[PDB]
């Protein structure tokens, strides 16, 4: 099965609409930057507000939001649903609900 | 546009 949190390019705007009505803490989905080409964004509900996490690349390919590295986008996800986003606030990854 | 990370 495809997964159900990869949105493409959408706007930031459109996202946090999105999200903005979904139910849990957690609600996220990945979206394709309108800042720049070829890069990927995060976008998170948290209380009633939705965050932004750019999602990095450094020189051997791999993916990061601080400083845990990944080889893909699957396993960046995967790993927020069970360790905090954030380590100021205790966001974990859930997806989004149709 | 704010991102958490920046
Ligand atoms: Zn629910």
């Amino acid at each position: 099965k495809p997964h159900p949190w990869f949105f493409g390019k959408i706007p930031r705007a459109k996202a946090e609409e999105m999200l903005s009505k979904q139910r849990h803490d957690g609600a996220f989905l990945i979206r394709e930057s309108e800042s720049a080409p070829g890069d990927f964004s995060l976008s998170v509900k948290f209380g009633n507000d939705v965050q932004h996490f750019k999602v990095l690349r450094d020189g051997a390919g791999k993916y990061f939001l601080w400083v845990v590295k990944f080889n893909s986008l699957n396993e960046l996800v995967d790993y927020h649903r069970s360790t905090s986003v954030s380590r100021n606030q205790q966001i974990f990854l859930r997806d989004i609900e149709q | 546009x704010e991102y958490i990370n920046q």
